């Protein structure tokens, strides 16, 4: 809930240097994705209303045990608020920061394999909204940059004609780029007065619907409870 | 054995799953009411002798004011509003429309955005499959009035079976000349012209007997639920309109002769309930799209 | 073309600043707005009234 | 003795009838006391939706 | 209709509206999806925990 409410690429930045990779991995066990299911609807239809399951809802699924599923579980966090039950990946690298993860050698991660091509099928691009592709895009130039793989990324981007209109224009390492960036990445926000308690029909939208209804409340009522656990540690 | 399908029943191309959600429907029914003020407003102007009507419309659809050596294009909302009809129809449209400029765009009027306050009858006919035997020759014409012509040239009456599928809530038949028609593991009754089916009562086993053709017309109503402000006349006006600007030239997509076609096809498809609201959105900003194109041509 | 110091005037205001985009938020929502703080960061555009 | 919350705790010797009529009007009062937050959020349905 | 807008509220979070359709809301959809989950394996959990 506070990762999807960044609207600016600082502000996304900064969040990920506080956050630990700790909140990007999920403890429920979950369901595998890629399924056709059935589910109900009942405020639109009697029967029951198809649809596929994928690593972008909302909802923890399982995830693999290889660097592929790392990256994957980081991306999925940033763009749908979730991640996926990686099981003992470790005590050093789970305390690590999210942009130390993406942007720093010093963790030990190797991502020099890492295809972008199969990672965006993977977390099916096709079905995300603008801005879910452009915090996907941040992540990729930021494993990109690090990897000396920025030819690879510019390349990957013509192949892709839809995605190299909304690439974010910001060059890692370089400040002036990040202070001067006008992109919105917000998706979700202070709703809109018009803003319904009502369902939705798809799991990607219902599940963002929910995120975007409880946001109100999550403002107000966060730092009293994150401050009653955090002094006295 | 021989199987006939009708035309616009194959191969469904996948919908597009964005602009979907509650924000964007409330948008594409604020371009339908305010594109319709704009043609109102253009017919009170004419009346009053005064462009006053008129620039108060424009004011409010385009967030800027007429002028008459600037092109009258609709301003920002037209753009979003043609970018979202590209994007309805096909899953590789770029679908680049930012979601801020959506929700400012839902904020010009309030409207509640439901898509299921009313209904509407859709007249394609869905023939999903005519078995024929040896000997016997079958075609199928037509989507809105289907003509199925069928020759038994074999020595004895051949059965045919007609598949109208699942969905379609009635279809009337009607003969060239008085023919037997019957259900599966029913007896059949004396020969009439016309009959009233159910298409959920199974296949359907037609005598054919050796001699004439004996031709069969096929009218079938589905009704699907709409919002209150569809208008059938303006999406079918809508949906030729966009197909000569370009708005459905992708690549990978199949083309329809009507906005009938299009919605009763995608909901043949397997899994077809889920494309069936999307198909609906875009009918209605292809009725915004009618609307204020014919307001403002360019 | 006047010769102003840091010059309010603009000839069109802008449609796309730094490759993006200007926000533009009607005067009834911006009055509406609790988190303005974090609005007027980026920047955006007022209108719906005069 | 404070309990889990902040709430203090007051163990004495009292009779038994005098204890439950005095603890269960307690209850009866305490269930009606919430807080502000939730008091907000109940006002909000009953207003109209702007 | 005073006694059940006031349980309706409470259930659903949301006011009866003569136009809408009264199916529970949000909390009758959760409830329905997650009856399917308990029953077997290959029905999938679509319920965010929020």
């Amino acid at each position: 809930m506070d990762v999807l409410s960044k609207g600016s690429l600082k502000e996304l930045l900064a969040h990920l240097e506080k956050t630990p990779l700790e909140e990007a991995i999920s403890y429920r066990i979950g369901t595998v994705p890629y399924q056709n299911v059935l589910i109900s609807r009942n405020e639109y239809y009697n029967q029951l209303y198809p649809d596929t399951t994928s690593l972008i809802d909302g909802v923890s699924r399982e995830g693999q045990r290889n660097v592929n599923g790392l990256i994957m579980s980081i991306i999925s966090y940033v763009v749908s608020g979730s991640g996926h039950y990686i099981p003992n990946i470790g005590f050093m690298l789970l305390r690590r920061s999210i942009l130390d993860i993406l942007t720093k050698h010093d963790t030990g991660l190797v991502t020099n394999n890492l295809n972008y091509g199969i990672i965006a099928r993977n977390l099916t691009v096709s079905k995300m909204n603008c801005e879910q592709r452009k915090r996907m895009l941040i992540c990729f130039k930021l494993l990109a940059y690090k990897d000396g793989n920025q030819n690879d990324y510019e390349i990957y981007l013509n192949q892709n004609i839809p995605l190299k209109q909304i690439a974010p224009n910001f060059i890692p390492g370089d400040m002036r780029t990040v202070i001067h960036n006008q992109d919105q990445l917000a998706i979700v926000g202070i709703p809109a007065y018009r803003l319904t308690q009502s369902t939705e029909l798809s799991i990607r939208d219902d599940n963002a619907k929910s995120y975007k209804l409880g946001y109100v409340d999550w403002y107000n009522s966060n730092s009293f409870l994150r401050e009653r656990s955090e002094f006295n540690l | 054995a021989n199987r006939a399908t009708s035309a616009f029943l194959d191969n469904p191309h996948p919908v597009g799953v964005n602009y979907v959600d509650e924000g964007s429907r409330q948008f594409v029914a604020v371009a339908e009411l305010l594109a319709s003020k704009l043609i109102d407003s253009s017919r009170e102007s004419d009346e009053s002798n005064s462009d006053v009507p008129f620039v108060q419309a424009y004011s409010k659809f385009a967030d800027d004011n007429p002028r008459h050596l600037r092109v009258k294009t609709g301003g920002k909302m037209a753009n979003a509003l043609t970018n979202v009809i590209r994007s309805y129809y096909s899953i590789n449209a770029p679908a680049i429309v930012p979601q801020v400029e959506i929700d400012r765009l839902a904020s010009k009027a309030t409207v509640s955005g439901d898509m299921y306050n009313s209904y509407a009858i859709f007249n394609s006919v869905p023939i999903v499959e005519v078995l024929s035997p040896a000997r016997t020759t079958v075609s199928i014409v037509g989507s809105d009035r289907a003509d199925v012509t069928m020759l038994n040239t074999g020595a004895g009456a051949a059965n045919i079976t007609f598949n109208f599928g699942q969905i379609a809530e009635t279809v009337i038949l009607k003969g060239s000349v008085p023919f037997q028609l019957a259900r599966l593991n029913q007896p059949m009754p004396a020969a009439r012209f016309t009959y009233k089916l159910r298409p959920l009562d199974g296949p359907f086993i037609v005598v054919l007997p050796v001699g004439n053709p004996l031709v069969i017309s096929a009218t079938a109503a589905t009704r699907i639920q709409v919002p209150l402000a569809f208008n059938k006349a303006l999406v079918e006006s809508g949906f030729q309109t966009a197909m000569n600007d370009g708005l459905f030239d992708i690549q990978n997509v199949n083309y329809y002769s009507s906005f009938d076609e299009f919605i009763i096809s995608q909901y043949h498809a397997q899994d077809g309930i889920n494309r069936v609201s999307t198909c609906v959105i875009l009918g209605l900003a292809l009725q915004a799209y009618d609307q204020m194109r014919r307001a403002l041509p360019v | 073309r006047f010769g102003f110091r840091d010059s309010p005037f603009c000839t069109s205001l802008p449609r796309t600043i730094m490759g993006n985009d200007v926000r533009r938020i009607s005067y009834n929502v911006f009055s509406m707005m609790e988190d303005i703080d974090d609005v007027i960061s980026e920047g955006f555009i007022l209108y719906d009234a005069y | 003795y404070p309990d889990a919350d902040g709430n203090d705790v007051s163990i004495i010797f009292s009779g038994a009838m005098s204890h439950a009529i005095f603890t269960y009007a307690q209850s009866q009062w305490n269930k009606n006391i919430i807080k502000l937050d939730d008091y907000i959020r109940e006002i909000t349905l009953t207003v109209p939706k702007q």
